[PDB]
């Protein structure tokens, strides 16, 4: 990889340069080269790798429904071809960070805080395969994602409490799922209240920072269920 | 659309 | 070419599909491959190829402002290393456009219009080199700057109208061109006032539409001689 | 930093 030369400490050091500058395709690839160095990431730097995969799949994910629009609204090969172009560009990110869990994050996640973390983002990155996919190919991918969020939300209720905002963001981005994805609108909001409900009840637990971390996940648990309901 | 976590 | 393939036609429409999209370097890229079929460019295709190396290399300055600042708070290599990859990377796509100028988009253009606009262009991307080149270097690239766009400017005055817009943006960026590259902030203001005056002078012989594009450019000149005075 | 047309 053409990362393989260059020291952990310093990818680490410039993904978060890059973060600064707002380059964030430079972030990724920063950040997959200290992935495959073998070792762990600390929360910060799982944080890291979630903001620059997170702001590469968003910009491709505006686009493609941009021109997906288009291309639905003129129904010459010309939105199809850059429509398919813009897509393939997100699969093949997508499968980038898809490797990166399954070689070797997930299993090396040595407790409950990692792995959790990681298999929503596996979770995350199936649902946006998913968004694109088609027919049978669509199936199988929204059963990938189902399954890893189903197994991230098992973990989180035995080992993290329910103002955690790893599990809170899980559960956010699970309930869309079921809502987006899956047409299971009524599991989406099941999820999302309950969620919502339980991390309220813990909140006196908290500290005033630890406070704001979980308000903040809570209010768009808030934003979701107002526009469902 | 809906609001998630990035 | 990579785009050598693909029709002109298909480039144009790709181009302002990438514009939709904010995706603007799929846009220069199909810029490039339009210009390279070696025949003329509009005007709205002169304004679509500005656009996309604009906002290309606009993100780019802006990341390196960012990571230079950071770099001369700290006076390890890493904080240098990437200011300068991001600086070559600036400074290829520059190269990029300063090279489409010269074959052969200034060599063709047959009127006026088309050469102001390329002079223009020109004198911005020579203006993008200079900002992040030192000592020699920078002196024979501060002066291929002006050179482009006095000649830009000699055209303009001899056969455009002091409102028409392409003409005013001229007129602005060598403005900004003298304050910030130069160290000539008379120069500057001089420009700048001028440029402003006699436009408005000139906003009665024109209709409500060509006043809305006149006007606004005016605004960025009261703008920047505000912040001068 | 000022203003330039885009
Ligand atoms: N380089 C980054 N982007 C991040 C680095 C860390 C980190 C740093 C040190 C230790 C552990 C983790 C992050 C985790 N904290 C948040 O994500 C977060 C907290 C509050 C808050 C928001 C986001 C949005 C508004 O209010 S993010
Ligand atoms: N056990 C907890 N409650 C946390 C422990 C740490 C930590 C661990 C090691 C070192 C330093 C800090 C956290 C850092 N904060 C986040 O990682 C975070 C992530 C997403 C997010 C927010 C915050 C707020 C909005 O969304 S939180
Ligand atoms: N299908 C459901 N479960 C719901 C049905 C109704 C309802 C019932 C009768 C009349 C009108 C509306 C609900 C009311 N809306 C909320 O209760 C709500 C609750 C908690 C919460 C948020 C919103 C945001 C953050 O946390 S919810
Ligand atoms: N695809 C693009 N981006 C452009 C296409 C054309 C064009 C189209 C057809 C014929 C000739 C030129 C442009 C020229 N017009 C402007 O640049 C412009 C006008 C008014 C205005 C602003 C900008 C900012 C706010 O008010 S830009
Ligand atoms: N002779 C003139 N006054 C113009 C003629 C045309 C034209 C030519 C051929 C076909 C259709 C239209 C113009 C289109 N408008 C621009 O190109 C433009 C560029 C930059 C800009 C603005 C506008 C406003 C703010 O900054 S303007
Ligand atoms: N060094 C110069 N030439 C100037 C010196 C002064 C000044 C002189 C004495 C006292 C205070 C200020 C100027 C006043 N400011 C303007 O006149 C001004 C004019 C036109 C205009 C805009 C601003 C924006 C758009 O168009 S300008
Ligand atoms: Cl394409
Ligand atoms: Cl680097």
């Amino acid at each position: 990889g053409a990362m393989g030369s260059m020291e952990r400490a310093s990818l680490i050091q410039k993904a978060k340069l890059a973060e600064q500058a707002e380059r964030y395709e430079d972030m990724a690839a920063f950040m997959k080269g200290a992935v495959e160095k073998g070792e762990e990431l600390s929360c910060e730097e799982r944080n890291l790798l979630s903001v620059a995969y997170k702001n590469v799949v968003g910009g491709q994910r505006a686009a493609w429904r941009v021109l997906s629009s288009i291309e639905q609204k003129s129904n010459g090969p010309e939105v199809r071809e850059y429509r398919e172009k813009v897509e393939t560009e997100l699969q093949g990110v997508c499968d980038t960070v898809l490797g990166l869990l399954d070689s070797h994050l997930i299993k090396e996640a040595g407790d409950a805080e990692s792995r959790v973390f990681y298999l929503k983002m596996k979770g995350d990155y199936y649902r946006y395969l998913a968004e694109v996919a088609t027919g049978d190919d669509k199936k199988r991918i929204i059963d990938s994602a189902r399954s890893a969020y189903q197994e991230a939300m098992d973990i989180s209720k035995k080992e993290m409490p329910p103002t955690n905002p790893i599990r809170l963001g899980l559960a956010l981005n699970f309930s869309v799922f079921h809502y987006e994805i899956a047409n299971s609108p009524e599991e989406a909001i099941s999820l999302a209240k309950t969620t919502f409900d339980e991390a309220m009840a813990d909140l006196h637990t908290l500290s005033e920072d630890s406070y704001k971390d979980s308000t903040l996940i809570m209010q768009l648990l808030r934003d979701n269920l107002t526009l469902w309901t | 659309r809906p609001s998630s976590w990035r």
